[PDB]
C-alpha cells in the first residue's frame, strides 16, 4: 500500500536513477527482464502487471535523447515502460531562461500526464522523490516549474529533493552559479525537504576510504544509491523501530524555513580492509559525525547541530545505539542547540544492505546513514554568493538569460530572497535570551 | 503473456518479409541502371565514330 | 552476469483468435443469473431465443428442458 | 534530430571541406562509394548528423561546395572521395573573383547566391530538428570572404535563431599570399562580428609550426594541414553523435564561451600529437593530454597566450577516462599559472567527456579559448590596411565596382572598437 | 528498361528520311492506303 | 428479433463498411463463402445481422449505396463477393463530384428508387426491427447530398424507427478538398431534423489516436476504420450477446439524449493499445475507464474541459464486476477537471457484457480482457461547429464557388438559411449549458 | 461507362498525339498489333475509358485526326504505335492554313467540319455514358488555333453539358518560331475563355528547362517533350481507370479548381523526373515527391509562382501510400508559405491517391495549379499584339479573308479585361 514515485530530471537524474534501480532490482530479488525467480516488500517501488511483471514507479525526463537511449537500448530495456522515458528535442545547455520558458513548455504536458497516471495508480501515495543537479540547465530549469506545477496540482503530498550542488573548487561549467542561484525559490518554497550533496566530496570518501585511485559517476552513483536504499529500507522492510518519510520531516524540520540536512554513510570501507575490521555500533555511528566523513565540503564544528536522524540496518541492538548515542552526547567536539535538548531520532531496520557484483563496497553485517540538520550551510552559501556577485558585478554571460524571456529583476530578487534565507539561520542558530 | 509474444512474433515475420521485397526492389534498380550507363557509353562512341567517317 | 531463467512454460496449449480468456462468468457459467441455454460449444455466453420467441413465427428449434 | 548544414566557401574551403568529409567518413565508417561498411551498432546510433538517408542504404553528405572558379570543383569531383557528394550540391559560377573582395561581394557574387540560398533551403527544411549551420573558408581569397559573408548575412536573416559555426582561416603574419589580403580580411571581420555567433581563427604559421617541430615531418603538404583542421572540426562536434557521461552541443560551448555577443572568436588546439619516434616513449594519460593542449607551442593561431587573458576556455575530452583525473587536473592548472587567467570570472573552463575515441587512438582531447591575445591579430590587420589607405593603394578596383570610400573608414573604426573593448575587458579589474 | 521520360534512345547510322504518301486522293474520294513501307525505304 | 440495417453511403461509407463486416463475419465465425463450420440449431446471436438461407448460407443486412462503380467493384471482386447480395450493392454511373446540389437534386434522384425498394426488401425481412445505423461523411458529394434525400424518404417512410448516424465531420486542420465547408454546412438540417442519435468523427483524432497509442508510423484508411468498427461493435454487442445488465437501443437513447434538439454524443473506446504495450501495462476496469474521460482520447478534435458533461453512456464488455464499476465510478465522480451539469446529478448510465472482444489476425489492436466504450453527451461540440463556420463564412463573403451549386438546380437561398440554423443550434447549447 | 474522346488538330496536335498513346498502349500492356499482352488482370477493367472494343480481342483508340495537311499524318502513321488507329478517322484536306488563323477558321477550316463532325458524332453516340473530350494543339500555328477553335464551339453547342478539356501549348516568350504568332494566339485566347472547362498551358520554353537542368539530356529531341506532356495527360485521369483510396475524376478536379467561371488556366507538372547519374543518390519518399512537385523549375509553364497567388491547387498520387503522410504534407506547405496562398480560402490543396504506378516506378504524382501568376502569359501576348496591330503589320493577310477589325479589337478586350480579373485577386 505504502508507495513513493521517484522523478529524476536530467542527466545526472538519468544516471542515478540507473544505479538505485539496478540496487533496487538486485534486493528485491528482480531479475532486468523484470520477472521475479519463484512478501509485498516489492510494492513499495514495482507495480503488478497483468503478464506477471514488475514495472518501477519512476518518471525519467530529460530534454535531449542521448543519454535515456543509453537507458532504451541498455540491460534494462525491457523492465521500463517505454512511455516513463520522457525526452525533448534540444536541451537548455546550461541556461536557467532555455529550461524554464522556452524549452519546458512543450513537454510539462506530457510529464505531467503520466505524473498523473502514476498517482491515480497509487492506492496510498507517500510522496515523490525528485532526482536532480542545480548545475544543468534541464535540472536547475524545467525543474523548477515541475516542482511548482506539482505544488498546484498536490496540496500536502511530500516531496524529497537529492540535489546535486556545485563543488566549491571543481566545476563542469561557468554559468553554475547563475543555474544554482535562481533555483533557491523552487527548493525553498516548492520543497519539503532537500538533501544536498557535491561530487568532490564523494570523491575525497572514495579515494581516502575504499582505495579507488579513479573513482567514476557510477561509483558515485552507487553511494547515493546506497543512502536512498537505506532511507527508503524503513518504509520497505519491517524493523524494530520503524520511520517514515513524515516521521523524520516532523523530527528533524523545526521551521519551515529550514529543511536542508546533511546525509553522511557508514561504513564506507573496501573489502580488504572490512576484513581486518571489527565494526561494531559505536565504531559506525563514529564515523558520521566526522567532518572528513562529510557529504558535503563543509565543517560542522563552525556550527551547531540542531536536529539528528540516525537509522540503523542490520545486526543492531537498541542497548548499544542507546550507549553509543551516551558516548557521542558527551563531547564538546559537538555542539548542540540550547533549544533542542533532546535531538536525536532513532530507526532500527532488520535487513542488512545488499551487496553488488562489480561494486566497490563491502558485504557489512550492520550500517548506518545520517540525516543531520545544523548550521553549517551558511559558509557553502556565501561561498558562492561570492563567486555569483564577482560574475554578476560585470553583467558576464546575462544576455544568454535575458534574450529568451526572463527579466533582468529576477537575478537581484532571486539573489534578495536567498540572502534573506542565509540571514535566517543566524538567528535560527544563535543562542536565546 | 503468450497471446503477446505470438503477436508481436507474427508482426515480426511480417516486418521480415516487407524488408526482403524492398531489397528486391533495389537490386532491380541497380541492374537498370547499369544497364543505362552501358547504353550512353555506346551512343557516345558511335557518335564519334560517325564524325571521324565524315571527315 | 549470472544466470536468468526464461519465461515460464505454458501448461496448456494457447493460440489466439480462437481461445476465450477466463472470466469470473466463464469459470461459473452455468451458475449465473442473466446467461441464457447453453447448446454453443464456442462460448456459453451467445444469445439462445427459443423459448421466448411467439408459437408463430418460429422456426425448429429445442426449448430448454425438453 | 540535431542536425548540422555544412558550406564550404572557396578554395580553400573546397580543400578543408573535402579531407573532412573524408575524415569523418573514415570515422562513421563509409566507403568510397557511400555504403557503409562497419563492425558496431553505434556508428549508426546518430549519422543523421551529417548524412542524408538515400535508398539501398547509402547515405550522402549535408554540404554544399560553392564557388566561382570550378577547377577546384573538379579536383575535388575527381578525388578518392568525390563520388559521395550529391551532384547538385556543386554550386559554381562562370567568372572569377580573381582576390576581389567587392567582386565577391557586389558584382559577380551577388547572382549566385539565388541559386545558393535556394540548394541551402533544400537541405535546411529537410532536417526534422536542425541545430544550425556551419562555414569553412578564409579571409585571404574572393570567393570565401567576398561572398560567404554575403552568404552570412543572408542566412542568419532568413534563420535569426539558429546557431552559425565559422572556420576562418584569417591571413599569416609572415607569408602574405595576396597582397590585398588586409583588405579582404577587414571587409570580411567587419561583417563577421556582427553576423556571427562562433568563430574560429585557424593560421598556417601555427600549422606549419605544429607538423614540423611536433610531428617532425619533412614535407608537410597541405594534406597533413587539412587533416589537423579536419581532426579539430571533428572534435569539436563529438559529442552530438557520440554518448559519453557528460554531453556538450555546439549551444552549449557558445553559452560557456561569448560572455558577450562581441566577442565570439576562438583560437583551437588538439591534443595528441605525437611523431613516430616519440609514439613509443610517451604514455597516454591525462596529465600528458592537458600539458600537450595547453602548450601555448600547440595553439593552431600565431597568437601567443601569454601576452593575454584566457577569458573562456572549453575542452572537449574522448575516451574513458576518470571524472575525478579530469577535474583535477584542469584545477591544479587553472591554480597553477594563475596570472593568465581573469578574475572577474571563475571556474574559467567547461569541460566535457565522450566515451568514444578516434580510430586506432585510446585517449584524445580538443581545446577552445577565447582569450584577449586576438586582439594582436586585429591589431596587425588593422595598421597594414591604414599602411595602405593613406596611400590609397589598390583602391580603384574597389571603387570602380560598386564601393563608396566610406566603407573602409567604417570597418577601421568597428576594428578599432572592437580591440579597445578588448583592451578593457583584459584591464578590467574586479572592484568597481 | 521501363517506360520512362528519359529513357527513350534513338538510331544514329541511319541516312534515308524518305516520307512516303499513304494519305492522298483518287478521283474526288480521300483514300487511305496500308502502309507497306516504313521511314526511309525499310 | 432484435434486428438492425446497415446502411453505407459513399466512399466512406462502404470501406467503413467492409471493415466493420469482416469484423462481425469473424466474430460470429462465418466463413467468407457465407456459411457457419460450426454446425455440430441453439444459436441465435446473428440474427441482428445475418439472415439464414435454408442452403446454409448467412446473408448481411446491409445496403452499400455509391454514385461510382470505382469503389463497389472492388467489393464485388474480392474476398467477400460471394457474400453480399448482387442487388444489395447499388450503383450509379456518374459520381456527385463533390457537389451537394448534384447529390441531391440530378444524380440521386436516379438511384433512390432503386435504394428505397431494397430497404422495403430488408425492414420486410426484419420481424422486429431496432433501426438504422447510417455510415457517411459530411465532405463528399454523396455522402454529403444522397444521404440528405435519403433521410427524409425514410422519414417519411419509416415514423418512429430510430436512425443512428455514424458521419465523418471534416477535420478543423487536414482536409481532402476545398468546397468542404459548403458541403457541411447544408447537410445541418438532415442531421438535425431527421436524425435520432449522430455519431460525429473526424480523421484527425484517429490519426493522433493510432500515432500516440498504437505506434503507427504511417496509418491508413484500413487503420482508421478498424477502430470505428471496434466501436460498432462495442455498441451491438448488447443486442448480440448475454450480459449481466443490458442496455437497448432505445435505452441508452432515453439516458443520453435530454431535448430533442440535443442529440450529439462523442464516442471513445478504451484500450487502444498495441501488443508490445499490452506486456507492460494492465487493463484493470478503473484504468481502462480513465482513458476514456482524456481528452487525447477523443475521438473529435474538442477539448470536453471546457465544457460541461451533460450525460454519460459506458459500456464494459469482458472481465469486469459490478464492485470495480462502482468504485471506478466513484473516484471518476470526485475530480473536479470533469464537471457535469447541475440539473444531472445521476449522470451516467451502465451496461456490462460478458463477452471480450475478439481480434482480427494481422490487425493492429491487441487480444484484451476487457474494454469499455463510451458515448458522452457535453456541451464541447459547439467549438467543433464554430470553427467550420468560420471557413463557411470566410468562403462565402465574396461568393466563391457559388456557381457550382447554383446551376445543378437549387437556389442561393439555402446557403443562408442553413448558416442561420448552425447559428440558433450553436445558441441553444450555450443557452443550455449556463447553469441556474 | 465514363469515356473520353481524344481530338487531335494541328502538326503539334498529331505529334504529342501520337506519342500519348504510345503511353497508355503500355500501361494496359497493348501491342503495337493492338491486341494484349499483360500480366494483371486488373488492366482490363477500364479499359473501355480509351479504347474500343473490335473483334478477335483487338482494341483501337477512341481518338480522331484532324489536319489539314497530311505531312503530319504520314510521319504518324509510318511509326511503331501507327497501325492502331481506324483508317476512317483520318481527316484531312489539300491545301495547308500557312499559319494564319483566317484561313484555318474560315475559308480552309469551313469546308473541314463537314467531315470531323460526322466522325465524332460516330464515335461520341457510342459510349455508355461521355465523360468529356479532350484536345491537343497549339496557339501559335494555323491548324491547331484556327480550326481547333472552330471545332470546341461547333461541338459545345451540340455538347453543353460536358467536360472540355484542352492541352494548349501557348507561345514562348524568346523562341517565337512563328513571325505571326501573337495574332493566332490573342484570337485563340479570347475564343478559349467562353467555350473551355478546363485549360491546360503548355510551354517549349519550360521543357527545354526541365529536360536541361533537371533531366540532364545532352540531345533533348521532341520525342522526348512529347513524353512530358503525355505523362500528364495520363496522369489526370489514372483515377477514372484505376482503384484508389480517395479517387477524383475530371469533374472533381474542376469543380476544387475554378471559383469563377473565367479562372480555369493551369499550370502541370511531373514529379518523380531524375537524371540518370542522381538515380542513386535520391531516397523515394512521399516528401520527395512533394518536394519537386511544388518546385518552380518544374512547372511545364513560364510562369513563376512566385511573383502570384495560388488560388487553387491539385495532386493526384498514384502508387500505394499512407494517407497521414499525403495529407500531412500538403498542410506543411500551407503553413509556412502564408503570401503564396490567398486568404479567403482555406486548405486551397485538393488531394487524390491512386493505387497503380507506372510500370518500373515506385510512386508518381501530377499537379494542376491555377495561380494568379497565369496572369504573366497574357500580359506579354497583349503586349506584342498591341505592338503591331497599331501599325497595321501583317492584317492584309487576315482582313483579306473577310475578317473584320472590329474582331482584333474586341479580342484585346476580352483579353485585357482577363488580366484585370486575375489582378483583383492577388
Ligand atoms: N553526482 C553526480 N552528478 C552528475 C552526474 N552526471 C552529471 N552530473 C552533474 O550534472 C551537471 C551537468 O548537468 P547534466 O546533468 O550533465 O545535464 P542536465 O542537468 O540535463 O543539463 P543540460 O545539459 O543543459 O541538459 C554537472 O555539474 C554534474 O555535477 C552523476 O552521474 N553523478
Ligand atoms: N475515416 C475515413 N474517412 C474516409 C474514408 N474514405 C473517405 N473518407 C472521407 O471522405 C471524404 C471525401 O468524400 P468521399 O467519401 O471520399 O466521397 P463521396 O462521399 O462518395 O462523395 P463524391 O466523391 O463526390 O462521390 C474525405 O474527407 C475523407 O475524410 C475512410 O476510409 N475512412
Ligand atoms: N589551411 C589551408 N589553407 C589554404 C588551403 N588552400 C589554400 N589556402 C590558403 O588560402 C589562401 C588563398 O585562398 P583562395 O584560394 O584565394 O580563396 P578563394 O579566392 O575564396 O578561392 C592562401 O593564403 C592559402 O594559404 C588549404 O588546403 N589549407
Ligand atoms: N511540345 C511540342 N511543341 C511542338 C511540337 N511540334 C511543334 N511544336 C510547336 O508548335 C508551334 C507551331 O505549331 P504549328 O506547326 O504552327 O501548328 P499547326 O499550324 O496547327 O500545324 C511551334 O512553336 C513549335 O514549337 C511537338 O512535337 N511538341
Ligand atoms: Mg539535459
Ligand atoms: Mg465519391
Amino acid at each position: 500500500m505504502r508507495e513513493c514515485i521517484s522523478i529524476h530530471v536530467g542527466q545526472a537524474g538519468v544516471q542515478i536513477g540507473n544505479a538505485c534501480w539496478e540496487l533496487y532490482c538486485l534486493e528485491h530479488g528482480i531479475q532486468p527482464d523484470g520477472q521475479m525467480p519463484s512478501d509485498d516488500s516489492f510494492n513499495t517501488f514495482f507495480s503488478e502487471t497483468g503478464a506477471g511483471k514488475h514495472v518501477p514507479r519512476a518518471v525519467f525526463v530529460d530534454l535531449e535523447p542521448t543519454v535515456i537511449d543509453e537507458v532504451r537500448t541498455g540491460t534494462y530495456r525491457q523492465l521500463f515502460h517505454p512511455e516513463q522515458l520522457i525526452t525533448g528535442k534540444e536541451d537548455a545547455a546550461n541556461n536557467y531562461a532555455r529550461g524554464h520558458y522556452t524549452i519546458g513548455k512543450e513537454i510539462i504536458d506530457l510529464v505531467l500526464d503520466r505524473i498523473r497516471k502514476l498517482a491515480d495508480q497509487c492506492t496510498g501515495l507517500q510522496g515523490f522523490l525528485v532526482f536532480h543537479s542545480f548545475g544543468g540547465g534541464t535540472g536547475s530549469g524545467f525543474t523548477s516549474l515541475l516542482m511548482e506545477r506539482l505544488s498546484v496540482d498536490y496540496g500536502k503530498k511530500s516531496k524529497l529533493e537529492f540535489s546535486i550542488y556545485p563543488a566549491p573548487q571543481v566545476s563542469t561549467a561557468v554559468v553554475e552559479p547563475y543555474n544554482s542561484i535562481l533555483t533557491t525559490h523552487t527548493t525553498l518554497e516548492h520543497s519539503d525537504c532537500a538533501f544536498m550533496v557535491d561530487n568532490e566530496a564523494i570523491y575525497d570518501i572514495c579515494r581516502r576510504n575504499l582505495d579507488i585511485e579513479r573513482p567514476t559517476y557510477t561509483n558515485l552513483n552507487r553511494l547515493i544509491g546506497q543512502i536512498v536504499s537505506s532511507i527508503t529500507a524503513s518504509l520497505r522492510f519491517d524493523g524494530a523501530l520503524n520511520v517514515d518519510l513524515t516521521e523524520f520531516q516532523t523530527n528533524l524540520v523545526p521551521y519551515p524555513r529550514i529543511h536542508f540536512p546533511l546525509a553522511t554513510y557508514a561504513p564506507v570501507i573496501s573489502a580488504e580492509k572490512a576484513y581486518h575490521e571489527q565494526l561494531s555500533v559505536a565504531e559506525i555511528t563514529n564515523a558520521c559525525f566526522e567532518p572528513a566523513n562529510q557529504m558535503v565540503k563543509c565543517d560542522p564544528r563552525h556550527g551547531k547541530y540542531m536536529a539528528c536522524c540516525l537509522l540503523y540496518r542490520g545486526d543492531v541492538v537498541p542497548k548499544d545505539v542507546n550507549a553509543a548515542i551516551a558516548t557521542i552526547k558527551t563531547k564538546r567536539t559537538i555542539q548542540f542547540v540550547d533549544w533542542c535538548p533532546t535531538g536525536f531520532k532513532v530507526g532500527i531496520n532488520y535487513q542488512p544492505p545488499t551487496v553488488v557484483p562489480g561494486g566497490d563496497l563491502a558485504k557489512v553485517q550492520r550500517a548506518v546513514c545520517m540525516l543531520s540538520n545544523t548550521t553549517a550551510i551558511a559558509e557553502a552559501w556565501a561561498r558562492l554568493d561570492h563567486k555569483f556577485d564577482l560574475m554578476y558585478a560585470k553583467r558576464a554571460f546575462v544576455h544568454w538569460y535575458v534574450g529568451e524571456g526572463m527579466e533582468e529583476g529576477e537575478f537581484s530578487e532571486a539573489r534578495e530572497d536567498m540572502a534573506a534565507l542565509e540571514k535566517d539561520y543566524e538567528e535560527v542558530g544563535v543562542d536565546s535570551v | 503473456r503468450e497471446w503477446s509474444l505470438q503477436q508481436q512474433r507474427e508482426w515480426k515475420n511480417a516486418r521480415a518479409e516487407q524488408k526482403c521485397a524492398e531489397a528486391l526492389y533495389t537490386e532491380t534498380r541497380l541492374q537498370f541502371d547499369e544497364t543505362a550507363k552501358h547504353l550512353q557509353k555506346l551512343e557516345s562512341t558511335t557518335r564519334k565514330a560517325v564524325c571521324a567517317s565524315v571527315k | 552476469e549470472l544466470a536468468q531463467a526464461g519465461t515460464p512454460a505454458p501448461t496448456k496449449p494457447h493460440d489466439y483468435r480462437q481461445e476465450q480468456p477466463e472470466t469470473f462468468w466463464i469459470q461459473r457459467a452455468p451458475q449465473l443469473p442473466g446467461v441464457s441455454n447453453i447448446r454453443t460449444l464456442d462460448t456459453p455466453f451467445r444469445k439462445n431465443c427459443s423459448f421466448s420467441t411467439p408459437v408463430p413465427l418460429s422456426l425448429g428449434k429445442l426449448l430448454p428442458y425438453e | 534530430m540535431r542536425e548540422i548544414v555544412h558550406l564550404q566557401a572557396g578554395q580553400c574551403g573546397n580543400q578543408i571541406g573535402a579531407k573532412f568529409w573524408e575524415v569523418i567518413s573514415d570515422e562513421h565508417g563509409i566507403d568510397p562509394t557511400g555504403t557503409y561498411h562497419g563492425d558496431s551498432d553505434l556508428q549508426l546510433e546518430r549519422i543523421n548528423v551529417y548524412y542524408n538517408e538515400a535508398t539501398g542504404g547509402k547515405y550522402v553528405p549535408r554540404a554544399v561546395l560553392v564557388d566561382l572558379e570550378p577547377g577546384t570543383m573538379d579536383s575535388v569531383r575527381s578525388g578518392p572521395f568525390g563520388q559521395i557528394f550529391r551532384p547538385d550540391n556543386f554550386v559554381f559560377g562562370q567568372s572569377g573573383a580573381g582576390n576581389n573582395w567587392a567582386k565577391g561581394h557586389y558584382t559577380e557574387g551577388a547572382e549566385l547566391v539565388d541559386s545558393v540560398l535556394d540548394v541551402v533551403r533544400k537541405e535546411a527544411e529537410s532536417c526534422d530538428c536542425l541545430q544550425g549551420f556551419q562555414l569553412t573558408h578564409s579571409l585571404g581569397g574572393g570567393t570565401g570572404s567576398g561572398m560567404g559573408t554575403l552568404l552570412i548575412s543572408k542566412i542568419r536573416e532568413e534563420y535569426p535563431d539558429r546557431i552559425m559555426n565559422t572556420f576562418s582561416v584569417v591571413p599569416s603574419p609572415k607569408v602574405s599570399d595576396t597582397v590585398v589580403e588586409p583588405y579582404n580580411a577587414t571587409l570580411s571581420v567587419h561583417q563577421l562580428v556582427e553576423n556571427t555567433d562562433e568563430t574560429y581563427c585557424i593560421d598556417n604559421e601555427a600549422l606549419y609550426d605544429i607538423c614540423f617541430r611536433t610531428l617532425k615531418l619533412t614535407t608537410p603538404t597541405y594534406g597533413d594541414l587539412n587533416h589537423l583542421v579536419s581532426a579539430t572540426m571533428s572534435g569539436v562536434t563529438t559529442c552530438l553523435r557520440f554518448p559519453g557521461q557528460l554531453n556538450a552541443d555546439l549551444r552549449k560551448l557558445a553559452v560557456n564561451m561569448v560572455p558577450f555577443p562581441r566577442l565570439h572568436f576562438f583560437m583551437p588546439g588538439f591534443a595528441p600529437l605525437t611523431s613516430r619516434g616519440s609514439q613509443q616513449y610517451r604514455a597516454l594519460t591525462v596529465p600528458e593530454l592537458t600539458q600537450q593542449m595547453f602548450d601555448a607551442k600547440n595553439m593552431m593561431a600565431a597568437c601567443d597566450p601569454r601576452h593575454g587573458r584566457y577569458l573562456t576556455v572549453a575542452a572537449v575530452f574522448r575516451g574513458r577516462m576518470s571524472m575525478k583525473e579530469v577535474d583535477e587536473q584542469m584545477l591544479n592548472v587553472q591554480n597553477k599559472n594563475s596570472s593568465y587567467f581573469v578574475e572577474w570570472i571563475p571556474n574559467n573552463v567547461k569541460t566535457a567527456v565522450c566515451d568514444i575515441p578516434p580510430r586506432g587512438l585510446k585517449m584524445s582531447a580538443t581545446f577552445i579559448g577565447n582569450s584577449t591575445a586576438i586582439q594582436e591579430l586585429f591589431k596587425r590587420i588593422s595598421e597594414q590596411f591604414t599602411a595602405m589607405f593613406r596611400r590609397k593603394a589598390f583602391l580603384h578596383w574597389y571603387t570602380g565596382e560598386g564601393m563608396d570610400e566610406m566603407e573602409f573608414t567604417e570597418a577601421e573604426s568597428n576594428m578599432n572598437d572592437l580591440v579597445s573593448e578588448y583592451q578593457q575587458y583584459q584591464d578590467a579589474t574586479a572592484e568597481e | 528498361l521501363p517506360f520512362l521520360p528519359g529513357t527513350s534512345f534513338k538510331d544514329s547510322t541511319k541516312t534515308a528520311f524518305h516520307r512516303s504518301q499513304t494519305l492522298s486522293y483518287r478521283n474526288g474520294y480521300a483514300i487511305v492506303r496500308r502502309p507497306t513501307v516504313g521511314i526511309g525505304g525499310d
